[PDB]
């Protein structure tokens, strides 16, 4: 059973810019103290993100949006609103459906057809006699039907608190479809008290490479929402953005992890850095390889 | 109601592996992660390890020589310390606690503080 | 990790009131605690989860007259118009990265 629960507010979305966030270890294999070039799927630096926040003010919204080539994720969090994504191509109807979730303890992922209404939730119960919550709902979905795929496993999103202050836990995500292999990168760093993409930078690490081959153009991201205007609660904030085929230039540090990335692609200082293989460079004229156009 | 009853008590050489358990029933082990306390005879009370909800461990705390173990077992409704090696300072009570940060909680993080403790076991060790 | 310069020993009349401290390392000076009372021959009792700015969250059973205050880097929990019950020890713990830290406990002879 689902409902027409919209209440949405249509105002114009705040682009916002990342600083230097998006990049992940490009391969499996332990390097260090070298400056491997690679060309993949990243976020340019300085590349507008959308800064998503359904809350505050009965605010809700969750638009469809295109996953395009890839689709980076970030959920600063405050109460676990973010639990999971409903990728897909048309998100209804006869055809596949991906259905990546968080659960309380596990992550599972599920390739099959699901029929979808227009504003899926995860919706938890909490009650007084017996004080039990549970996650015994399900109305993303009306219900499954002729499913190819399931997986049970470690959780994505994982806690990593206990402490304590201002730091806040910033959850980033890359997804992206090659092969039929829905591969998922992700890092949590504390921040202290930052409302924008903080200033630093971060190393994706590898979570799963899924051998599912379904087309994913339409993602979505699924939300949790209490019991108690009937099935409204939280408080949430998150920023999307798209990946497109560049090139960077990772130099690697003596522990063998990422430093900094050096973009080819945004700056004439940037375009002579990657086409000197260099991280410093002195005065003087460097002759540039050709990225600054795209045809 | 939430309660959290133990066993697994013994008398044991430094050295000796035991059975310890935390049975607990009324509220939902999915969304509580559990912590451990170890309170010497007549000294303060000080935590030992414990497992997240995901099912993350941690043998902190210092105290612990790379001796105590932590699991769970979710299907079981159970909360059990793998335990082995028990030696001579390790003759104490065990009160094991309930964190106070449900998975599915409001207003600001001040828990994981401990709302509710065990009855406690001791287990006499020399 | 954070040390307690709670006193071994404090004590004032019956049906007066006190004023129990949790002292705190410079390095953690925003940092909450809470507060248990393990009663003697019994189990832990948790009062209070003191917020830096003195706010209050409370456990079961425990009335209005146990509150805490804030001040610095280091916290109080406040009892007033004290009764036979007191004589306990009470622990003031925290928070860490998966390191609770707990305290010496304070012995409390109130004496009556
Ligand atoms: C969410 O996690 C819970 C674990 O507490 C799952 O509940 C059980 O999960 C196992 C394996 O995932 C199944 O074999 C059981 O049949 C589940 N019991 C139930 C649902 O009562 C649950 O499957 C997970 N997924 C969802 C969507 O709730
Ligand atoms: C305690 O919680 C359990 C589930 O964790 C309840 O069992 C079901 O609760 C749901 C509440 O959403 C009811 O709709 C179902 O009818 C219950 N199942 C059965 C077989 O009755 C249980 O009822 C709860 N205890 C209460 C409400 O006193
Ligand atoms: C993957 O999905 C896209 C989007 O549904 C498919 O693109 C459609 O292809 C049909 C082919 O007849 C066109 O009529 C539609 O206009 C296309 N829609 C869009 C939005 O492009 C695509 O063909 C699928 N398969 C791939 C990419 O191999
Ligand atoms: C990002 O969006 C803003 C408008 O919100 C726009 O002015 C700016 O040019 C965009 N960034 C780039 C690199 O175009
Ligand atoms: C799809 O579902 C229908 C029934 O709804 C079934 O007849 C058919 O075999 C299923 N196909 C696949 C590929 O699972
Ligand atoms: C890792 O980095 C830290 C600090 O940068 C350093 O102490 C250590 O030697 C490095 N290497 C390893 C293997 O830990
Ligand atoms: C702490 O105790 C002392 C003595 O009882 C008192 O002067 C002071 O006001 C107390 N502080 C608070 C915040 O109640």
């Amino acid at each position: 059973q689902c409902v027409n629960l919209t209440t949405r507010t249509q105002l114009p979305p705040a682009y916002t810019n990342s600083f230097t966030r998006g990049v992940y270890y490009p391969d499996k294999v332990f390097r260090s103290s070298v400056l491997h070039s690679t060309q993949d799927l990243f976020l340019p630096f300085f590349s507008n993100v959308t800064w998503f926040h359904a809350i505050h003010v009965k605010r809700f919204d969750n638009p469809v949006l295109p996953f395009n080539d890839g689709v980076y994720f970030a959920s600063t969090e405050k109460s676990n609103i973010i639990r999971g994504w409903i990728f897909g191509t048309t998100l209804d109807s006869k055809t596949q459906s991906l259905l990546i979730v968080n659960n309380a303890t596990n992550v599972v992922i599920k390739v099959c057809e699901f029929q979808f209404c227009n504003d899926p939730f995860l919706g938890v119960y909490y009650h007084k006699n017996n004080k039990s919550w549970m996650e015994s709902e399900f109305r993303v979905y009306s219900s499954a039907n002729n499913c190819t795929f399931e997986y049970v496993s470690q959780p994505f999103l994982m806690d990593l608190e206990g402490k304590q202050g201002n730091f806040k836990n910033l959850r980033e995500f890359v997804f992206k479809n090659i092969d039929g292999y829905f591969k998922i990168y992700s890092k949590h760093t504390p921040i202290n008290l930052v409302r924008d993409l903080p200033q630093g930078f971060s190393a994706l690490e590898p979570l799963v490479d899924l051998p599912i081959g379904i087309n994913i153009t339409r993602f979505q991201t699924l939300l949790a929402l209490h019991r108690s205007s009937g099935w409204t609660a939280g408080a949430a904030a998150y920023y999307v953005g798209y990946l497109q085929p560049r090139t960077f230039l990772l130099k690697y540090n003596e522990n063998g992890t990422i430093t900094d990335a050096v973009d080819c692609a945004l700056d004439p200082l940037s375009e002579t850095k990657c086409t000197l293989k260099s991280f410093t460079v002195e005065k003087g004229i460097y002759q540039t390889s050709n990225f600054r156009v795209q045809p | 109601e939430v309660q959290l009853v133990e066993s697994g008590g013994g008398l044991v050489q430094p050295g000796g592996s035991l059975r310890l358990a935390c049975v607990a029933s009324g509220f939902t082990f999915s969304i509580y992660e559990m912590n451990w306390v170890r309170q010497a005879p007549g000294k303060g009370l000080e935590w030992v390890s414990y497992i997240t909800t995901s099912g993350h461990a941690r043998y902190n705390a210092d105290s612990v020589k790379g001796r105590f173990t932590i699991s769970r077992d979710n299907s079981k409704n159970s909360f059990y310390l793998q335990m082995n090696s028990l030696r001579a300072e390790d003759t104490a009570i065990y009160y094991c606690a309930r964190p106070q940060y449900h998975y599915y909680d409001t207003s600001t993080y001040h828990s994981y503080g401990f709302d509710i403790w065990g009855q406690g076991t001791m287990v006499t060790v020399s | 990790q954070l040390v307690l310069t709670q006193s071994p020993s404090a004590s004032a009349s019956l049906g007066a009131s006190v004023n129990l401290t949790c002292t705190l390392s410079s390095g953690h000076n925003s940092y909450a605690i809470a507060w248990h009372q393990q009663q003697p021959e019994k189990g832990p009792r948790y009062l209070m989860s003191l917020n830096s700015d003195g706010s209050h969250t409370k456990g079961d059973g425990i009335p209005d007259r146990f509150s805490g205050s804030s001040s610095g880097a280091e916290r109080f929990l406040t009892i007033s118009s004290l009764q036979s019950e007191d004589e306990a020890d009470y622990y003031c713990q925290t928070w860490d990265t998966g390191i609770r830290v707990f305290g010496g406990g304070t012995r409390l002879t109130v004496l009556g």
